[PDB]
């Protein structure tokens, strides 16, 4: 495939690209139900 | 669960396909009524205009609306905005041909939120709300896994109503057909801005577009991994009309290779 | 006059179900190539029920000949690959039935929208139950024309450039959606005024320009002749759009 590593800075848009959502809670499991 | 306001969008843009598609099978009822420079209005545009605010004021009596037609119809609460285009690509509709949508977006403090849009004759209904990600009737929507520009293949809109930069764009084309596969010309840039969230063009572009058209895809090709950006890498094209979106590496391609064939007017 | 778009529409039929019921699968040119295949498949199987001796002529293997040599059958039962290929819901299968040379019977089906527009000579053409009518312009204002980009045959572009240039200057708009076969049954229901490419082949526009003829319209190569049977520099429309769109594109010819 690839031969060379591309790397640089990131815009907040590129980063927004790469998400799946915005996170909101800092809760991370219900433990009445795991 | 779901977003609220989406909701109630999305309530709203089912009435209004569905009286769309209701119309769409009498042409001797709706009429050519032009606006602009081969802009028309039909009266049905006019009607589902009304039916869309109708079906907002019952839920929100206090929000400012935003209407290619009524202009801008104040609130009582004019810190969240709708934008609407009850039909997009008039033409499209007029010569009866069977592609296109309405398109409703809610702005909050000028951040676009959410937005909706649906064409009915397919009837396909590509919905997006920030923070949550884009949905094509259940599917998530991650824009083309393109990364180049070789077997890409690029939506687009045409100045028919600025043709003053018909060369200059025209002249881009040419560059761009160099380098991409193919073209895609439909005719109503919310929903070519839909396919680019769903991946079905590798990217897309155009020049002189009303703000009230790309407020319902930019937030959708944005949360479909996608981004967007004037024929520079600004962000002046809420005022330019002059978009350029895709996924992030071929936007990246798109504008190194435009840069140098742009007509300095619109940088 | 009748059986022969009898089978022709049946195989449609079963073609347009195969396709669409194999597009409800994900995917992210293997899978196009294979429903290719077994698209033609079911098709040629289908039709040997009935006359298995017309002579078919398909996009990929030339032509596979037959002991009865009075009837052609040009078949694409996928065009505009490229819409499949990336999730595009705008193709059609397109079936030409034709005589002596010549074409008589030409059925196009859109699976998607199952769109169906059967055409003959004399009878017509017919969108499910429609006398169509084409487009009902005279001029080049307020007009649109289903273009088409040499996505094979770059070389023209150039002039094809100052064409579309010209064109842009002239009429209103452009459209562009890749299955040829589609931009010609929409000049035939007057969903879009004129329509023009260049460099195709008949097995995509066959069926297509016997539409566009049968609902009222012409066809013509870029030099207005008719050697597009061979070259597929298609010019088609009615009349009226014809002429205002052949004054201004034959100045800048290259074919
Ligand atoms: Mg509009
Ligand atoms: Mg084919």
């Amino acid at each position: 495939e690839f031969d060379a590593i591309k790397i640089a800075l990131a815009s907040p848009d590129m980063i927004r690209s790469w998400s799946f959502g915005e996170v909101k809670k800092p809760e991370t499991i219900n433990y009445r139900t795991f | 669960a779901m977003h609220p306001m989406l909701n109630i969008a999305v309530r709203a843009a089912r009435k209004a396909g569905n009286l769309i598609a209701k119309n769409y099978e009498t042409p001797d009822a709706v009429e050519a009524s032009q606006k602009g420079s081969n802009d028309f209005v039909t009266n049905v545009d006019k009607a589902a205009e009304a039916v869309i605010i109708d079906t907002i004021r019952k839920s929100y009596p206090q929000h400012t609306i935003i209407t290619e037609e009524s202009g801008e119809l104040e609130g009582t609460d004019q810190d969240v905005q709708w934008v609407i285009d009850p039909l997009d690509g008039t033409t499209n509709f007029i010569k009866r041909l069977p592609h296109f949508a309405v398109s409703i977006a809610v702005r909050i403090k000028g951040r676009t939120e959410v937005a909706v849009v649906y064409d009915p004759m397919r009837n396909e209904l590509f919905t997006a709300t920030r923070g949550q990600g884009a949905q094509l009737n259940g599917y998530r929507l991650r824009g083309s896994t393109a990364r180049d520009l070789d077997g890409t293949i690029l939506a687009t809109g045409f100045p028919f109503k600025a043709k003053q930069y018909a060369t200059t764009y025209i002249n881009i084309v040419g560059k761009l057909f160099n380098e991409c596969a193919d073209f895609r010309r439909t005719g109503s840039a919310a929903l070519d801005l839909a396919y680019v969230a769903a991946g079905r063009v590798d990217g897309f572009f155009e020049i002189g577009l009303r703000p009230w058209d790309f407020a319902a895809g930019e937030l959708l090709v944005r949360e479909a991994g996608g981004i967007v950006s004037d024929f520079t890498g600004g962000h002046n094209y809420m005022l330019t009309g002059n978009i350029v979106a895709g996924n992030p590496r071929v936007v990246k391609a798109m504008l190194a290779n435009m840069r140098d064939e742009l007509s300095d007017a619109l940088k």
